[PDB]
């Protein structure tokens, strides 16, 4: 059976609060694609050729 | 049974509906104890009234006023909850 | 929507039929512990602060912002004063350091 993930529980609490104190730069791609092969058919030649 | 044969059926989904339903929770209880840090990083706690005055900051209004009407809008708030129950249950879909 | 995190800036590049873009963005990391309060009472008047949040080293008060941990001292150019200290719920008594009359007092 698939897992969804790894448990984890945040400290809640009536007075808490939690600031960073470092930072770190991250780069990921991404791709899209944007345009396919343009074509052409030859309905005469191809229904019956000679 | 559900008409069959005939070369038609029917797959079944990856995910079952409690899988959902755990995700949805899961996404429920870190909107409730973290805000919008935990959707760029590790989940931070801080207050819920903190972060309602924070939001009402956003749009312009100052943070002073939820500290003295707090009691009015935790009241609205329910109010409005319950009133979907009712708006659901209706026969009206 | 551009990239995972906090968006600084995108880069372009081609691919056959395509495109790749290269986001740029900030992750915070390395948190701690820390004891909030929403407001601070001096005399008889609620505080609040500017652009900032009210955190507590244990004993001492500082204001600090919200994505980088970088304390000051709490003075009235930090906080601004609005109302009286018995409407908000969890008010905690401090002082405010005035940063004019103790020095430039001649
Ligand atoms: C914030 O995080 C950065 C990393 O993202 C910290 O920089 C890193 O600091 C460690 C030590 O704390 C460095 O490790 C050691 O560096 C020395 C000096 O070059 C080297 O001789 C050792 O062999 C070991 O590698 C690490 O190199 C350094 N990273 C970079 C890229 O410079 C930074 O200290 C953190 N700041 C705070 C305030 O926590
Ligand atoms: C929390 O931060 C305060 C602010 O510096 C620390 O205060 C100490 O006491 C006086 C305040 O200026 C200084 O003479 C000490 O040098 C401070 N200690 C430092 C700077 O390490 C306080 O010690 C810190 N920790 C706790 C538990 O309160
Ligand atoms: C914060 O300061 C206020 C005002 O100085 C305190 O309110 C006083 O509380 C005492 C009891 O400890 C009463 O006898 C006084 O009548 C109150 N008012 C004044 C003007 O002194 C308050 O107790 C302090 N502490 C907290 C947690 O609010
Ligand atoms: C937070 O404070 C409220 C009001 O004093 C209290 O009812 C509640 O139990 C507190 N939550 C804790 C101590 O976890
Ligand atoms: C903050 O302190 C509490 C209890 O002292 C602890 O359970 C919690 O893990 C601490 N926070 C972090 C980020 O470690």
């Amino acid at each position: 059976t698939m897992s969804l993930g790894a448990e984890n529980s945040v400290a809640y609490s009536n007075n808490s609060i939690a600031i960073p104190t470092n930072f770190t730069i991250s780069v990921t791609t991404e791709i899209l694609p944007v345009s396919m092969t343009k074509t052409s058919v030859d309905c005469t030649m191809y229904i019956c050729g000679d | 049974c559900a008409q069959k044969f005939k070369g038609l059926t029917v797959l079944p989904p990856l995910l079952t509906d409690e899988m959902i339903a755990q995700y949805t929770s899961a996404l429920l209880a870190g909107t409730i104890t973290s805000g919008w840090t935990f959707g760029a990083g590790a989940a931070l706690q801080i207050p819920f009234a903190m972060q309602m005055a924070y939001r009402f900051n956003g749009i312009g209004v100052t943070q002073n006023v939820l500290y003295e009407n707090q009691k009015l809008i935790a009241n609205q708030f329910n109010s409005a909850i319950g009133k979907i129950q009712d708006s659901l249950s209706s026969t009206a879909s | 929507f551009c990239g995972k995190g906090y968006h600084l800036m995108s880069f372009p590049q081609s691919a056959p039929h395509g495109v790749v873009f290269l986001h740029v963005t900030y992750v915070p990391a390395q948190e701690k512990n820390f004891t909030t309060a929403p407001a601070i009472c001096h005399d008889g008047k609620a505080h609040f602060p500017r652009e900032g949040v009210f955190v507590s080293n244990g004993t001492h008060w500082f204001v600090t912002q919200r994505n980088f941990y970088e304390p000051q001292i709490i003075t009235t150019d930090n906080t601004f004063v609005s109302g009286n200290c018995d409407v908000v719920i969890g008010i905690v008594n401090n002082t405010v350091y005035d940063p004019l009359q103790p020095e430039l007092d001649s």
